[PDB]
């Protein structure tokens, strides 16, 4: 989850959220840069009583602010894209697992053996325990095994809704009538949080997504239990 | 039928001051005034609607 | 005579003037809905303890700013006053057309605040998705008066595109080629493509709404067969061409501000500016999907709409380094309006970057739908927009009105309104990357010190927006007459007085080949 | 060339029916360039500032070269150094000995 | 029609303090509807 | 007019072929030639071809072209 | 000199450093000693007085480039009036907290909050630089 | 002649700068805003199970 | 650009009285409201 | 007597000297950006999971009562 | 010519120069181009 005072993404809890963390501080570099220079123009053409007001021939300087930015655009695409296609590439999942979104609360299916189906929600602010989050906790969590790739499928049975965790690097739209894919793969146990990420009514706010990573024992009597 | 536009270039381009949606005669004012009364009356009446609308 | 001149007008200049005053009120509107949103965010917990009322708030103040303050001000104000003046013509081509166009937009308004007053609202966002926009989850008037708005908006603007483009083709100098128009001439023709083509598309998908929410039609709704994919491309289509819309009248008004205040005859390198603005107009009609990249499109599609939506920064950056190539060697005159276009040039350029960030689908998949993309597009579109309107509005003030402002107070106001800005959304950065959701009513309490800040931020630009209309009542309360005004040989729209004669250029202007 | 350009720019102010409207046009474009003019081009400027009979303008004429320099603050007095000759000649006062750079 | 600074405006700016009532009324009714739309809301 | 014509040419024309240069330059390498299957409606030969040894097509690549009898 | 509005067609005076001799004299108009003073002008420079050669400075300009490129205070009183107004702005904020903002939630308390980091450290929440990553699990402290 | 900026400039800069910083002072840390600042090397974690 | 004096020049104290009905115009109305809302 | 200076291309040269340092600069930052940002991560990553024992971890959490499953 | 003693002259000075230079012609004695130097004269 984020930590108060927060500037950048949340620590990586996936190996691709772990290359998205190096390819943005590849990328802000390179924003910084620009923008650095920007307003350092600014201050160098503002702070000379020099003058030259005559026509002045354009064509030379041209050619160097399209080539060199156009080399700055092929320094981002590559990294971007080979994450891209990394993401895409054919993974072999362990797990089949649903996500179903409602107004206002997520609903969980694990039928790959037996027909495991609960609904989460979150837990109203009168109602937390000690030490636990505003706004984030839910009564029954996504238990997951760590270290497993795992297929996640998406969907909705009412309005838009989208499935985030962002310290996996995880963000599907909720879509009536559509069965949407991402794949999640856990490098660690813990708690792994995120929130409703598409425009879905009044309690947008209030419908969050914890996943419980646990070793693959505890998921397969933890899913015995929850029959 | 018969080309009569000269008549009417006539009676159009007559130095009488009127603005072209007045200048066929007393007929224009009257399709003026139902005009501008039903707009004016309608959009009173749309507020009305909404007043009405706006409270269960 | 009151009414024949402001309600039956057929000239150019006071329904430039219409559009500017209805610009202005609508400002107010958009302004008090985000003091709204920043107020229930500035404290963890609920103030207004009613999200509808949120989400209405929200999706009022986005239409508002777009459809009724930056639209209007932009294209009906300062192009209906400055087009015919720059190229010496008497008036638009279809001048009783013009007036059809300003008045769709009072009533396009009311229907918007009929939407906000009646049942719970539109509470949609400005995209007005299915099917949470459908018949279930938002039942009842609403959002069909908000579909409306948009139609009426939509019609106001089809006609006047129709309008400029007739007027800057057909209504030069014969000898006036289109390479010898003003680059503000162009920003607008170009923007008037861009409505022609992108708003039939946003009337089809919203009429598809529409159908769906009262003749049982199925577009949207799975149960027939239909995909709630398809209105976001269909508007999408329209809203990317649309941000471009919103900001190109702003590159035409820049380009003259900063060429005025630095003692130019010309910007530099015209016909790169030409070539920059129809590059932009163009790529702006091939990226649309970029609005798109979590709702499950192939890795191809993805890989392209990436691709081709970072091309767009070539000409944008030609535009950067020539206004900068402008500034350079000027007689720098330090105006309000010139300190309005240097802070449109570095906050445009702190969005456009964002925007790149957001171009890469990898990174915008943790970043779409979070507090990343509204700063992106406040520091591009809502500052940019803005600072371009504000510094256009200081610098042609003394031509609409014949009155000059107090420049030292101009000053304090861009001031004011420069820290204000930032203290809003340089925050909101830290907000996005660390997960905070858009559309959001309240937040875990690890977001509460941006937040908090953010709308204190608010706060500052509240205080500059109430110091602007004093700043413009002390102008019309002292009457400080035009005497001279500097670069009349290439500011033609200066060359008739301030303010000029209800009818100019009765004589046509002489130009010899 | 620089001794192209320079040569141009003398043999335009020394034009002996060289009118008001020329003087002004040369003098205001020649300061839209990146350079402080040459004195012998400045020397030209005065004497046709003579054959006008504007004393006012041969005075605006200096000012302007010091204008030009900008922070380089050692150009201004090399160029009246330069010119002390023709201004003795023509009994043409600096702006300073006028006061006019206070 | 009048022609000048003053005269090519749809409102009076003869009388600075009238002038301030009306600008007050224009951009404060703008600047109030919001506000007064959320009380209508929340009243229901 | 030319002028306008000379500027779609350098500001829209070439500068497409630029961009797909760029795109085709960066998909340019060898893919993995696929399996030799003998299927009947392939490498068809009704009558030797009247160049070569008769069995080889005008543009025969090695690399990728298979024989009736497959690969070389 | 008296400038006016019918003037706007003609030529006018500037001072402008990029634009040293404009379209027409700051003074048209010529008294009697004045109209002496141009015709004196025609003779030898070197015959006028000081004075008189001022005269002839002020009848053709306006402003000197040392009076038209003069520095001023202005700074001061746009930095200094910014600064009241962001001011003012924290007093509609003071006003905000005391009329409008009821209570925040009871997750800010700081018991909660003491309680809360520990989960959050128990969690290991952002162990690799953002948050539990500063705590040392070893000696029971931040670092 | 001095203007406005002669006469004022040093007391317009001089009081907005002091009232500015008063006010933000006094409204950042006396009426009670919750700034939710970092608990790193602020707060002594408490057992909660 | 140039100008003439004011025609009807606004003193610093007419001033501070635009500004303040400026201002209150803005506060009043919307305080009103905030003030209100627990009652709403 | 003063020397002749320096009198053409003032603007000109101020510009080039500047873009050079501006460019200078630039690659000091990038160098700077590098080593503070970008590898400080790379490396935190790197030793964080070099000797990282997932089991270990969960154990730790377990026994904190951190889980529903556990 | 003009109808009126002055009217508004456009002087493209070279060929395909995108800077159009804009002045009032009066009546009288010919008037110049203040970028080329171009003589106008007005013929009312
Ligand atoms: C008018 C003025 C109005 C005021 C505006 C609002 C004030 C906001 C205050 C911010 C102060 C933050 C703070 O507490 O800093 C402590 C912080 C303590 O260090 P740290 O916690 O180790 O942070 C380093 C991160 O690990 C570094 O890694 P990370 O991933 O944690 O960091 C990513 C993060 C990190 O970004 C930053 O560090 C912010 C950069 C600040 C810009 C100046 O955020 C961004 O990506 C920001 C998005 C920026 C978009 C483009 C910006 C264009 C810049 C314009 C250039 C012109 C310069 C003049 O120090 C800073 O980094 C200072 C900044
Ligand atoms: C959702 C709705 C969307 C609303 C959008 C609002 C934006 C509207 C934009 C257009 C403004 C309206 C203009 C068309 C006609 C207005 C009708 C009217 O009565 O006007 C009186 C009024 C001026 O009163 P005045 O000083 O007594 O009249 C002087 C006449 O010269 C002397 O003429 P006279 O002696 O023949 O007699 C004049 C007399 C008699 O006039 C007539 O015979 C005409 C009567 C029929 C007019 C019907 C059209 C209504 C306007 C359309 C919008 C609705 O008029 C009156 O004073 C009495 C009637 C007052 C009716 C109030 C309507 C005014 C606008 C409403 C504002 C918004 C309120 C919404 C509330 C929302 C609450 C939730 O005109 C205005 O509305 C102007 C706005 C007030 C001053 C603001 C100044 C701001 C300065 C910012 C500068 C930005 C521009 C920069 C360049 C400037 C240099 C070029
Ligand atoms: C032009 C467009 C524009 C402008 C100007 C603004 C201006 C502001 N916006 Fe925003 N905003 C949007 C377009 C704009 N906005 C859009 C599209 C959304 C998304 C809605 C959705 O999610 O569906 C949005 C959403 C949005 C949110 C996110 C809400 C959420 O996700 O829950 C926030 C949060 O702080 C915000 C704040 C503000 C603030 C504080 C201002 C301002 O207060 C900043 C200061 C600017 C001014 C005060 C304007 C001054 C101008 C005038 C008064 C005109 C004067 C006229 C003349 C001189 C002629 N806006
Ligand atoms: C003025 C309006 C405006 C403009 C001009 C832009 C310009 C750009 N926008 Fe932005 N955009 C918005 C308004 C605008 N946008 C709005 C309102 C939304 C959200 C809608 C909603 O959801 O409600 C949005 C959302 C949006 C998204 C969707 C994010 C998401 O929802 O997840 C993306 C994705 O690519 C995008 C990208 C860009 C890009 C690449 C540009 C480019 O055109 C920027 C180009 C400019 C520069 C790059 C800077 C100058 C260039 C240089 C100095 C040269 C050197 C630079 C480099 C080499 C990089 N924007
Ligand atoms: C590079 C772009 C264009 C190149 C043009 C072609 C070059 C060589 C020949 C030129 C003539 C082509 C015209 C069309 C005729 C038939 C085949 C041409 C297409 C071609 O070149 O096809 C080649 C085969 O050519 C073959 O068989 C043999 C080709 C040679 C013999 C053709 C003889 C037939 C002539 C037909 C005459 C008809 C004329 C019509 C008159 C009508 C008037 C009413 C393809 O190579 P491949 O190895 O099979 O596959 C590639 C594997 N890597
Ligand atoms: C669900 C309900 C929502 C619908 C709301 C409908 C909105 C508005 C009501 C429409 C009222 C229309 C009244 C007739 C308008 C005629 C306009 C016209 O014909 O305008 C002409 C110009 O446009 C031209 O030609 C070419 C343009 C002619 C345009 C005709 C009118 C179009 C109306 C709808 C257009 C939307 C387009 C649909 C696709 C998105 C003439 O221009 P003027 O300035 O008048 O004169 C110029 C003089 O020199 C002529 O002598
Ligand atoms: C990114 C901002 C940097 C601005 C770069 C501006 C580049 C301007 C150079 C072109 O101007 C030239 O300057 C020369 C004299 O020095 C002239 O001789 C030449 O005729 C002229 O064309
Ligand atoms: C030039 C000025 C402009 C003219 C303005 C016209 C104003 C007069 C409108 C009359 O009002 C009507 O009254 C009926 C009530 O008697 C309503 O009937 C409707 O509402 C009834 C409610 O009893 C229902 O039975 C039916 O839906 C239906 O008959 C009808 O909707 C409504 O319009
Ligand atoms: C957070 C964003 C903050 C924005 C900050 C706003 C700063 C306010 C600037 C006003 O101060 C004045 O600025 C003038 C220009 O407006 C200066 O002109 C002087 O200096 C200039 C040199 O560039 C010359 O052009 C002028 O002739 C000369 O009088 C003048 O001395 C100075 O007092
Ligand atoms: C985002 C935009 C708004 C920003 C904040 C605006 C700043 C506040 C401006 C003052 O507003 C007023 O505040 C008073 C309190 O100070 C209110 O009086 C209320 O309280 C008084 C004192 O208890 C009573 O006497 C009154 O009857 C009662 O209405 C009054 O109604 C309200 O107009
Ligand atoms: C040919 C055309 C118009 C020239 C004229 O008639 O004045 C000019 C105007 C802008 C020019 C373009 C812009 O300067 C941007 C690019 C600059 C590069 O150095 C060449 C390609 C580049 C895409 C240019 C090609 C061409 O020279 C353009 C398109
Ligand atoms: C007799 C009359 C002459 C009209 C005239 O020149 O004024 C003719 C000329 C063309 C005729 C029209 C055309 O022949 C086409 C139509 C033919 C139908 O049989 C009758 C109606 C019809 C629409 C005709 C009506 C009328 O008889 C018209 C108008
Ligand atoms: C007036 C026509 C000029 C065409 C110039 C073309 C250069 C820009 C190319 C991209 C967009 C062109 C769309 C037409
Ligand atoms: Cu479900 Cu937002
Ligand atoms: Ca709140
Ligand atoms: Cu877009
Ligand atoms: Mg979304
Ligand atoms: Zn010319």
């Amino acid at each position: 989850m984020a930590y108060p005072m927060q500037l950048g993404f949340q620590d990586a809890t996936s190996p691709i959220m772990e290359e998205l963390l190096h390819f943005h501080d590849h990328t802000l570099m390179i924003v910084f840069l620009i923008s650095s220079l920007v307003l350092y123009i600014i201050s160098l053409m503002l702070t000379t009583k020099l003058t030259h007001t005559s026509t002045m021939d354009a064509q030379e300087v041209e050619t160097i602010w399209t080539i060199l930015p156009a080399i700055i655009l092929i320094l981002i695409a590559l990294p971007s894209l080979r994450i891209l296609y990394m993401m895409d590439e054919i993974n072999n999942p362990s797990l089949t697992v649903k996500t179903m979104g409602h107004q206002w609360y997520w609903s969980y299916e694990y039928t790959d053996y037996e027909d495991l189906s609960f609904d989460s929600y979150m837990i109203p602010t009168s109602e937390l325990k000690p030490g636990e989050l505003r706004l984030l906790e839910v009564d029954n969590r996504v238990v997951l095994p760590m270290e497993m790739t795992i297929r996640m499928l998406v969907s909705s049975e009412d309005v838009l809704h989208s499935w985030a965790v962002p310290s996996l690097g995880l963000k599907t739209d909720a879509i009536p009538g559509r069965l949407n894919q991402t794949t999640l793969m856990s490098s660690r146990p813990g708690l792994y949080y995120g929130q409703c990420s598409e425009i879905c009514g009044s309690n947008h706010s209030f419908m969050p997504i914890v996943l419980e990573l646990v070793p693959l024992k505890y998921f397969e009597k933890w899913s015995a239990s929850m029959l | 039928f018969e080309n009569r536009v000269a008549e009417k270039q006539k009676l159009f381009q007559e130095d009488n001051g009127l603005p072209v949606h007045l200048k066929g005669g007393a007929t224009d004012n009257i399709l003026y005034r139902v005009t501008m009364t039903l707009c004016l009356g309608g959009t009173l009446y749309s507020l009305y609607c909404l007043g009405w609308a706006s409270f269960p | 005579m009151f009414i024949n001149r402001w309600l039956f007008s057929t000239n150019h200049k006071d329904i430039g003037t219409l559009y500017l005053l209805f610009g202005a009120w609508a400002g107010m509107v958009g302004t008090a809905l985000s003091l709204l949103i920043r107020a229930e965010l500035g404290q963890p917990g609920t103030l207004l303890g009613d999200d509808q009322i949120y989400n209405v708030v929200v999706t009022a103040h986005a239409f508002v700013m777009i459809f009724f303050m930056v639209m209007p001000i932009m294209i009906g104000g300062f192009g209906n006053w400055l087009v015919p003046l720059m190229i010496g013509a008497p008036d638009m081509a279809f001048p009783r057309m013009n007036n059809m166009s300003f008045w769709l937009l009072p009533p396009s308004f009311l229907l918007l605040l009929a939407s906000s007053m009646v049942e719970a609202g539109a509470g949609t966002g400005w995209t007005v998705y299915p099917p949470l926009a459908g018949n279930l989850a938002h039942a009842g008037a609403s959002v069909d008066l908000t579909i409306f708005s948009l139609h009426l908006a939509g019609v106001s603007s089809i006609l006047g595109a129709i309008n400029f483009i007739t007027t800057i083709i057909n209504m030069k100098p014969p000898a006036m080629s289109q390479y010898q128009t003003p680059l503000f001439v162009w920003s607008v023709m170009i923007t008037a493509v861009l409505l022609l083509l992108s708003l039939p598309v946003l009337a089809a998908g919203i009429t598809m709404l529409l159908t769906d929410r009262n003749l049982n039609t199925t577009f949207f709704d799975p149960a027939g067969g239909g995909d709630p994919i398809l209105y976001q491309h269909l508007f999408w289509f329209f809203g990317h061409p649309e941000v471009y819309i919103l900001i190109l009248p702003g590159f035409g008004m820049i380009s003259h501000i900063v060429t005025y205040y630095s003692g130019k005859k010309e910007p530099f390198g015209y016909m790169g500016m030409v070539w920059a603005m129809m590059s932009i107009g163009f790529l702006g009609f091939i990226v649309w999907a970029h609005h798109m990249f979590t709702v499950g499109m192939d890795v191809d599609t993805r890989a392209y709409f990436t691709s081709a939506t970072m091309i767009i920064a070539i000409p944008t950056g030609v535009k950067v380094f020539s206004w900068l190539a402008t500034l350079h060697g000027g007689n720098i005159k330090w105006s309000p309006a010139m300190m309005w276009a240097l802070g449109f040039i570095f906050l445009f350029t702190v969005g456009g970057l964002t925007g790149i960030v957001l171009a890469n689908s990898s990174l915008d998949i943790v970043l779409h739908d979070t507090y990343y993309v509204v700063a992106h597009f406040h520091y591009v579109l809502s500052m940019g927009a803005v600072f371009a309107i504000m510094g256009g509005f200081v610098h042609w003030f003394p031509l609409f009105s014949g009155y000059t402002l107090n420049d030292t107070w101009a000053k304090i106001h861009f001031a004011i309104m420069f820290v204000g800005v930032n203290m809003t959304f340089f925050p909101q950065h830290f907000l996005g990357l660390s997960g905070m959701p858009r559309r959001y009513s309240d937040y875990p309490d690890a977001y509460t010190m941006w937040n908090t800040i953010s709308s204190m931020g608010s706060f500052i630009s509240l205080t500059a927006v109430m110091l602007m209309v004093f700043i413009i009542w002390e102008a019309f309360a002292s009457k400080r007459e035009v005497l001279t005004v500097d670069l009349t040989t290439t500011n033609l729209e200066w060359l008739n007085g301030c303010p000029p004669p209800y009818h100019t250029f009765e004589e046509p202007t002489y130009v010899n080949l | 060339t620089d001794e192209e350009f320079d040569a141009r720019w003398v043999t335009y102010f020394n034009k002996p029916d060289i009118d008001a409207w020329e003087l002004r046009k040369g003098m205001n474009t020649l300061v839209g360039y990146d350079l402080v003019p040459e004195p012998k081009i400045i020397d030209a400027a005065l004497r046709a500032c003579r054959r006008l009979n504007d004393f006012a303008s041969a005075v605006r004429i200096l000012e302007v070269v010091k204008d030009k320099a900008g922070p380089h603050k050692e150009i201004y007095p090399y160029v009246i150094q330069e010119l002390r000759p023709t201004l003795n000649e023509l009994g043409i006062s600096t702006p300073e000995e006028l006061g006019l750079d206070k | 029609y009048e022609e000048g600074p003053g005269k090519n405006i749809p409102f009076s700016v003869e009388n600075k303090w009238r002038l301030l009532a009306m600008m007050t009324l224009f951009f404060g009714s703008g600047f109030a509807a919001p506000f007064f739309i959320v009380r209508h809301q929340l009243l229901k | 007019g030319a002028r306008t014509w000379r500027f779609l040419t350098f500001g829209l024309a070439l500068p497409s072929v630029a961009l797909c240069t760029l795109n085709s330059w960066l998909h340019s390498g060898h893919r993995e030639r696929p399996a030799f299957i003998p299927y009947h409606h392939l490498r068809i030969r009704t009558k030797p071809f009247s160049w070569g040894d008769g069995n080889h097509t005008f543009f025969h690549n090695p690399r990728v072209n298979p024989l009736p009898t497959g690969y070389e | 000199s008296v400038v006016k509005s019918e003037d706007y067609a003609l030529p006018s005076y500037v001072d402008r450093r990029d634009y040293p001799l404009p379209d027409v004299a700051h003074v048209k108009n010529l008294s009697a000693s004045q109209k002496a003073l141009k015709e004196k002008e025609k003779a030898s420079w070197s015959s006028l007085s000081i004075d008189e050669k001022v005269e002839l400075y002020r009848l053709k300009f306006k402003e000197s480039f040392a009076e038209m490129n003069r520095s001023t205070n202005e700074w001061k009183t746009v930095v200094g009036a910014a600064m009241f107004f962001i001011g003012f702005t924290a007093l509609l904020l003071i006003w905000e907290k005391h009329y409008v903002y009821g209570p925040i939630p009871h997750t800010f308390e700081e018991e909660w909050v003491a309680k809360q980091t520990k989960r959050m450290l128990d969690m290991k929440v952002a162990p690799i630089q953002g948050f539990s990553a500063k705590w040392d699990y070893d000696k029971n402290e931040w670092k | 002649a001095p203007d406005f900026h002669d006469k004022y400039g040093n007391a317009v800069l001089a009081s907005g700068a002091t009232f500015c910083v008063a006010v933000w002072v006094y409204m950042a840390t006396q009426i009670g805003i919750e700034w939710n600042p970092s608990p790193v090397g602020r707060v002594t974690p408490k057992e909660w199970r | 650009i140039t100008a003439k004096p004011a025609k009807t020049p606004t003193s610093p104290k007419e001033q501070a009285i635009g500004l303040s009905v400026t201002f209150l115009s803005f506060l009043l109305p919307a305080g009103w409201v905030l003030y209100h809302l627990d009652n709403y | 007597a003063l020397a002749k200076p320096q009198m053409r291309g003032l603007l000109a040269r101020r510009l080039r000297f500047h873009i050079v340092g501006a460019f200078m600069v630039s690659l000091g930052f990038a160098t700077f950006y590098k080593f503070a940002v970008a590898e400080k991560r790379k490396k935190a990553y790197a030793d964080f999971y070099r000797n990282y024992d997932s089991m270990k971890d969960f154990e730790e959490m377990r026994k904190a009562g951190i889980f529903q499953s556990a | 010519p003009s109808i009126t003693n002055k009217r508004i002259v456009g002087c493209i000075c070279e060929e395909d120069n995108s800077t159009v230079i804009w002045f009032w012609l009066h009546k009288g004695e010919a008037q110049r181009c203040p970028s080329c130097g171009t003589h106008y004269k007005l013929v009312p």
